């Protein structure tokens, strides 16, 4: 509640607000019979002890205490009554006038000495001439004092400190010391040692800090509070709340100057200002919507293709292929159709693992039965010429392929287990990449193992390439080996190109570009494989 | 607080002399007041007086009736203070009570011990 | 260097060191002349007001200047006859008294007032009377009374200032004294009075550079002569802990005002005892012959390879073929290098060789034995129908080449992946305890070695099934009967050893690990290369 | 270091008067001293006057020979420091020089202007 006190107390003191926020106005003032006479400073206390008023004030009250100790001598001195002789008058006029030069910050002083008032008053600093005009103890203080007269004038605020002089029934007299405070400032308007101790910060901190984490509204002096004295080297900094990426952020938006407001601004996704274009990369729908619809359509068509094959058996053309083998190939491809749909969402960890788990099993089920079928053809040919036909339809090929499936399962299990152990230390999965324009995007990193899988598929397919080379004169009824040759070479070339491209230009590619390339490669290899191995089964009879 | 000590016993006639040695053992020397509160409320030949004002150059604060009387000036009040029986008279027959001041005492002038002295003409 | 000068200054003043070692001294013995006029003051010459020893002295000098300002004002009083009446004389000495009770600590003071001495002085604080005798606030060194003995005072300063006169120099001063007994005597660091910043016998000049963060002070750096009193800052003596390194707390020897040693409690770890907790005990009765014996096994195996190189006839071995038995007798060497490697410190290069050797050795030995056992079965199942497709080296070897390719590939992948996280964490050379707070250096488990443990188990399952198949085939030299043992042994012992090694990972000593490794290696491998070889030179 | 402004021109006879004020424009009033160095070093009829004692309770600095001569005064918060030419003499002819004496002025002070006056009998 300390903050609002100043605002509500401004309307009991006309013309004064302009003086605090503009000290120099006094020059043009000819109104206000008497200026401010008493201002409420009790929120921190009656008066700040050990204040931040510099040692100056401490040493001033110390000189006053020494002086009063001096006057606390002749109250009891023997025969020290006299009759106010001229020498005694000189001593009296000197004893406090000396106090002036001992502190650069003491205004006029005086001594009452009621017996003949005999009071003396002095002029300003560095030029002072005495003038004579005809219960409680321990240095009681007082509120700031204003010379009423018929204005306020430049001097403005001075504190009227005083104490008492006891005698041998007190003396009904005191000593007056005045302290100039124009040269001192407020306690940075946020500390706890003066008028505005951790208060008078209208619409800052509590209003701008809780939400704005690390708002830092002060820096060196928050919420310039009253001024009026001067503008010293404390550097009173207003609207200093930066907040970094905080929801309030800089907030250099509106309600500037004394009427501070507009705490909430310049915070969208990253530590920037004035909207959300920075950092986040542009997202399009024309290259992120039709793609998935097309992929789903192709998937559904493949499903219906599997079914129709289930509906055709007696066509001897397929009989050579074998129902089980072709169904396995189609399912392998269907499974291979999930590196794009997975890329359509945010790159989590579960998805970033699902991607490899799908790609590897597909790339092993599809071109792990074509190669074996070519092998079976080659072996049967090389054996028939010498009294032998060992191989047979599904039942041998599938069992042999089970070995490749076992090896792939094993490697994937090892890789998954190893990856979900380092999560305690580092993730190294969901990284951020730049694109030469100070924009960050979230992607999945390279594991240094994918380099190995890329070359593993290449080496494996070399075996199929050699098979293709060997079988070139075998009489075939439906030219199936001729077709599968394309399905092998095409992959050997494309997959290599796509892998190298994806690896080199890895971080320099936005998410949408990655999706485009993935879809391109998938529909340039897998679709060709399905089409080549299937279409020539319902035609060319 | 202080543990005053009164030592003033001994029969004495008029014109004799004796010392009552009020010692402020638990305190310092010329720092407190005296005045020797007495029970006798009707002394026609005046009573004891006070010495020193606060702390300054111990002074004679007699009421002009004890100057030629009991000498409480002491050799130096920055020690045990002796009160002397100048021009002893029969009215001195009573018990003496040393007293202190400087405030900051719940009683501020109470006595802790007592010496009874008998004096005749 | 001021330390050395202070030590020299110690021996130029009789019966003076004991005052700083012990405050009293005169309390038991004070028999000397006017001694102690000046000892060191300050290493940087003097302190006008710098080094800030308590604010009491700040306020003292401030009151001094303030009071002298009064007199400076009473310099050119107009028509000031100054006849020195009772009231005139009273005023000045009243002021002199007044200057006293404004501060806690202060001693006697005096005013000269040379018109006729007119010198007025009083006693210490709380006890003042009147005694008459018959620029820029210059300082002075510590002072002591000289009329007789030394007694209590103990290095009280004699600050004073002067006053000016006009119509020249009045030749008058306002002397004050300050008792410094009740004052903290520096901290022997962070240069102040009497002590510039190191100021003791080898605070760090012998120990700290060896071990940084010595922490000699904590709150009071290597408490110095001191002597004025014992303040509440807890003068810290020999407080330099320094944790590890030779510079330590060093509670060993030379513990006194001269404790220059501070040289101990440094053996391998941040402890004080001799090296023993940091490094577990090593034996030689166990860690020495274990390598000599394995060297002998290796040399015998090499000579046995040669011996087979010298026997090609004796058809008994023809059924196995030189090309294959040689491969086995070589794969064995590779398998024989998990012990010699473990004989040295666990680096990273060695901690990688440990897998590179083991995996290749295995894939060779039980990648050729299994294939031979498969060839026998195939030939048997084929001859019963007119067919003999298989053949010795040239057929088995190329089939084994596939297993070697796969193993090479996996090892390359694993090595590359493990030499990439070294930028962040090493996760290779770790340490563990054994329930008695003992640390030792070992190689940890990669979470991939679990997979390699089960891979060989699955592989040898194929071998055991082969063994189950070939049971009634007529064999000339019972070779399959032999190889069955070589397969089951490594099915069982290998699994047991792997589980034991993995579960008791960190709770096992280094020498204990060496013992277990040697036991396992010589309980399976030797049986393999002795069972497949010995019969070839007997049972003819 | 104050530019003292002397204004004392004018032809005056013996017995006339003139206010030659060395105003301290660059400073404030009664803080310095004067003494008016003059070109003629041989005044047989006594010397120029001076007043004020810097800051301590302004005092009449006449040397017991200028009391019946040029008279000077101030008005507290009055920088104008005039010296009326009481009982003017033929020797008055010279160039007067108000000066500084407060501090950093070992060999007296210095002047910043010269007034050429002429007085006859
Ligand atoms: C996935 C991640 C990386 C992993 C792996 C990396 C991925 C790929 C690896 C990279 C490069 C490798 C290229 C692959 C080339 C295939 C070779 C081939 O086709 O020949 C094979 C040789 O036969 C075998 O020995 C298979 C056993 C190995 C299975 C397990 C391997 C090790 C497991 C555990 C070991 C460690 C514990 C198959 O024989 P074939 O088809 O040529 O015909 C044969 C042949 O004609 C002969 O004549 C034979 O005699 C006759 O019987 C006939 O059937
Ligand atoms: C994406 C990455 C994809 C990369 C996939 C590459 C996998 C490489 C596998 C190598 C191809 C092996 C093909 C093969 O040999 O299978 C046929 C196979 C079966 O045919 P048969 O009728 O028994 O005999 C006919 C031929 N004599 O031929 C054999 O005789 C081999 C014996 C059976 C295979 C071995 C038995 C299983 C091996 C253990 C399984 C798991 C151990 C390995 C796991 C961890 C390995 C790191
Ligand atoms: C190993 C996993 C992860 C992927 C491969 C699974 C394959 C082998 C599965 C998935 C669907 C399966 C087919 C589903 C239905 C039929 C029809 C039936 O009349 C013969 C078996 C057959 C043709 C199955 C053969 C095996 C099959 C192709
Ligand atoms: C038959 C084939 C095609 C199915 C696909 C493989 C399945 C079994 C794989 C693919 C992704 C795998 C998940 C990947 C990541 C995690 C997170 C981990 O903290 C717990 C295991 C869990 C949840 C895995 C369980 C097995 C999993 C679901
Ligand atoms: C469905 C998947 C996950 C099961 C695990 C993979 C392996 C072990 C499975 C997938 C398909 C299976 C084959 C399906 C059909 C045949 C033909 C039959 O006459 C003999 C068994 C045989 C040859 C099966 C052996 C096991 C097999 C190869
Ligand atoms: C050959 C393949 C198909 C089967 C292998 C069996 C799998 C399921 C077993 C073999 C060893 C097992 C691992 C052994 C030890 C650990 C470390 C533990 O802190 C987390 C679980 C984890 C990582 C296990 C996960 C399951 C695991 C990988
Ligand atoms: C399709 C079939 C053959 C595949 C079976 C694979 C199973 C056994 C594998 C795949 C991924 C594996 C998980 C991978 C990661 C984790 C998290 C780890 O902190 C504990 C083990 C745990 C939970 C593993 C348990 C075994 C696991 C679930
Ligand atoms: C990576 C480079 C440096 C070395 C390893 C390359 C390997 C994987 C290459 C080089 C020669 C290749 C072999 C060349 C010829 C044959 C014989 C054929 O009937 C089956 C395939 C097979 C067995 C190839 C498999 C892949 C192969 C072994
Ligand atoms: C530049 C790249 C992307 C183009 C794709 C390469 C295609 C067009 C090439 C690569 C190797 C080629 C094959 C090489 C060998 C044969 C075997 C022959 O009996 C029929 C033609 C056939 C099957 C070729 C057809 C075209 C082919 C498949
Ligand atoms: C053999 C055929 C299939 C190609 C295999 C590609 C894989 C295994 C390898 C071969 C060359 C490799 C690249 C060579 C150089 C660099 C530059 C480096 O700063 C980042 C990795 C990067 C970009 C490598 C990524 C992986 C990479 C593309
Ligand atoms: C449109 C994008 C996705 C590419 C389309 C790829 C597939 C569907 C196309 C491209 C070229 C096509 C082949 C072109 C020529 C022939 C010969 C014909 O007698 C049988 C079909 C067959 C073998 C086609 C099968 C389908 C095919 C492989
Ligand atoms: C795969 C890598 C790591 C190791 C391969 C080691 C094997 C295959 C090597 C090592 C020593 C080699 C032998 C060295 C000498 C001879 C003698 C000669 O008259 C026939 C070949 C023969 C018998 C070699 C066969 C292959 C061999 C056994
Ligand atoms: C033929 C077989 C048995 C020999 C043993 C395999 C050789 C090729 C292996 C064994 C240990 C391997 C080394 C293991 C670790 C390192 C440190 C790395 O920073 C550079 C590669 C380097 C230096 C490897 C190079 C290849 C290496 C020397
Ligand atoms: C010296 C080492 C590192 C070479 C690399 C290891 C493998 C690939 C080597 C070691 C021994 C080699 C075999 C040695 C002898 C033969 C018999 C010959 O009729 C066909 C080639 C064949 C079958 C070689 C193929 C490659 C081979 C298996
Ligand atoms: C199949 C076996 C026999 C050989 C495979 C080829 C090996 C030597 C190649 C294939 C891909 C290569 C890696 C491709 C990319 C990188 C990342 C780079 O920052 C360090 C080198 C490193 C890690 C390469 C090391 C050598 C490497 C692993
Ligand atoms: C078996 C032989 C023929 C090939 C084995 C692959 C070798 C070449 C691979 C395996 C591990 C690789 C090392 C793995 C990590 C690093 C650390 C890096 O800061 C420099 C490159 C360096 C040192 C790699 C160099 C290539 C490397 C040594
Ligand atoms: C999926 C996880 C549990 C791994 C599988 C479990 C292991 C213990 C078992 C289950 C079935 C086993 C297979 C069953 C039968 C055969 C055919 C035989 O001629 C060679 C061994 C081989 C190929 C076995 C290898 C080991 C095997 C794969
Ligand atoms: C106690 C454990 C650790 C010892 C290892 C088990 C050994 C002793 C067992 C396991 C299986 C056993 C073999 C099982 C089958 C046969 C085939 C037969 O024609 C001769 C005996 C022989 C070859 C057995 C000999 C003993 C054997 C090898
Ligand atoms: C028991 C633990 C320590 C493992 C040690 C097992 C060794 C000593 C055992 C395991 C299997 C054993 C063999 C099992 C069967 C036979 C066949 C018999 O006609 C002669 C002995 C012989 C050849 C045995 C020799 C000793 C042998 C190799
Ligand atoms: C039983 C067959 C597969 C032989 C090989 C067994 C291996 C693969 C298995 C069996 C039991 C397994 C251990 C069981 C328990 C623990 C304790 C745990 O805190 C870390 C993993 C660890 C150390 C496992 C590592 C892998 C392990 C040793
Ligand atoms: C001593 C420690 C290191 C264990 C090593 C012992 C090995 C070398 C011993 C133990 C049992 C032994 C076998 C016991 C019985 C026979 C039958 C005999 O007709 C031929 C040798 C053969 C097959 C032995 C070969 C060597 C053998 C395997």
């Amino acid at each position: 509640d300390g903050t609002i006190l100043a605002q509500k107390l401004a309307e009991e003191v006309p013309m004064d607000v302009a003086s605090y926020l503009y000290t120099g106005d006094s020059h043009q003032l000819k109104r206000a019979n008497c200026s401010g006479r008493y201002e409420l400073a009790g929120l921190p206390g009656k008066w700040p002890a050990l204040a931040s008023a510099h040692p100056s004030l401490h040493r001033a009250l110390d000189t006053l205490t020494h002086a009063t100790n001096f006057l606390n001598v002749m109250l009891q001195s023997n025969k020290s009554r006299e009759q106010n002789l001229q020498d005694d008058l000189d001593w009296y006029q000197a004893l406090v006038w000396s106090l002036l030069e001992g502190e650069p910050s003491i205004s006029r002083a005086a001594i009452t000495f009621s017996t003949a008032p005999q009071v003396f008053l002095q002029a300003t600093r560095e030029e002072s001439r005495i003038l004579l005009q005809d219960d409680k103890s321990h240095f009681k203080w007082s509120p700031p004092y204003l010379e009423c007269e018929n204005g306020s004038y430049k001097p403005g605020w001075l504190v009227t400190l005083s104490s008492a002089i006891y005698g041998l029934p007190e003396f009904r007299g005191v000593m007056k010391v005045d302290i100039n405070l124009q040269k001192v400032d407020i306690d940075q308007c946020s500390s706890d040692g003066w008028f505005s101790g951790t208060h008078k910060c209208h619409l800052n901190n509590s209003e701008c800090m809780p939400i704005k984490g690390l708002g830092f509204v002060l820096g060196a002096y928050e919420c310039i509070c009253k001024a009026g004295f001067y503008h010293p080297g404390v550097l009173p900094v207003n609207n200093f709340r930066r907040r970094g990426p905080d929801q309030h952020i800089s907030g250099s938006t509106k309600d500037v100057s004394e009427e501070a407001y507009v705490c909430l601004p310049c915070r969208e996704g990253c530590p920037f200002c004035a909207d959300d274009s920075p950092c986040f990369v542009q997202e399009d729908k024309y290259l992120r919507l039709a793609i998935i619809s097309f992929q789903a359509l192709c998937m559904l068509l493949d499903f219906v293709s599997m079914l129709v094959v289930y509906h055709f058996r007696k066509a001897k053309s397929i009989r050579a292929s074998g129902l089980i083998l072709l169904e396995t190939i189609l399912f392998g491809s269907l499974l291979l159709y999930f590196p794009v749909v997975i890329l359509y969402f945010e790159p989590s960890t579960f998805r970033c693992i699902l991607l490899r788990w799908a790609r590897l099993l597909g790339f092993a089920t599809v071109y792990g039965t074509v190669t074996l079928k070519l092998h079976r053809v080659l072996k049967v040919f090389l054996s028939r010429t010498a009294q032998r036909i060992p191989y047979m339809t599904g039942g041998r090929v599938m069992r042999m392929l089970a070995v490749i499936l076992l090896v792939v399962f094993w490697f994937l299990i090892g890789w998954t287990s190893s990856v979900c152990q380092n999560l305690e230390k580092q993730i190294s999965l969901i990284g951020q990449g730049k694109t030469s324009d100070h924009l960050i995007f979230n992607m999945c990193l390279i594991d240094r193992w994918d380099y190995m899988t890329a070359v593993a598929e290449f080496l494996f397919l070399l075996w199929g390439v050699y098979l293709c080379y060997a079988v070139r004169t075998v009489p075939s009824a439906f030219h199936e080996p001729r077709y599968m040759a394309v399905a092998v070479h095409n992959e050997l070339i494309i997959s290599a190109i796509f892998h190298t491209i994806r690896f080199v230009l890895a971080s320099r590619l936005q998410s949408d570009w990655m999706l485009m390339l993935y879809f391109a490669h998938t529909h340039l290899t897998v679709t060709v494989t399905i089409g080549l191995l299937l279409i020539p089964k319902f035609s060319h009879s | 607080e202080v543990q005053l000590q009164e030592s003033g016993g001994g029969l004495v006639q008029a014109g004799g002399s004796l010392r009552l040695s009020c010692a402020a053992s638990g305190s310092i020397g010329n720092i407190y007041i005296m005045g020797w509160y007495r029970q006798t409320p009707g002394p026609q030949r005046e009573l004891v007086a006070t010495i020193r004002t606060v702390r300054w150059t111990k002074y004679e604060d007699y009421a002009d009736s004890v100057k030629g009387r009991f000498t409480i000036s002491d050799d130096d009040a920055k020690n045990t203070v002796y009160l002397q029986m100048n021009s002893l008279k029969p009215e001195d027959t009573a018990v003496y009570y040393c007293n202190y001041k400087d405030y900051n005492a719940p009683s501020d002038g109470y006595w802790g011990q007592g010496t009874q002295v008998t004096v005749s003409s």
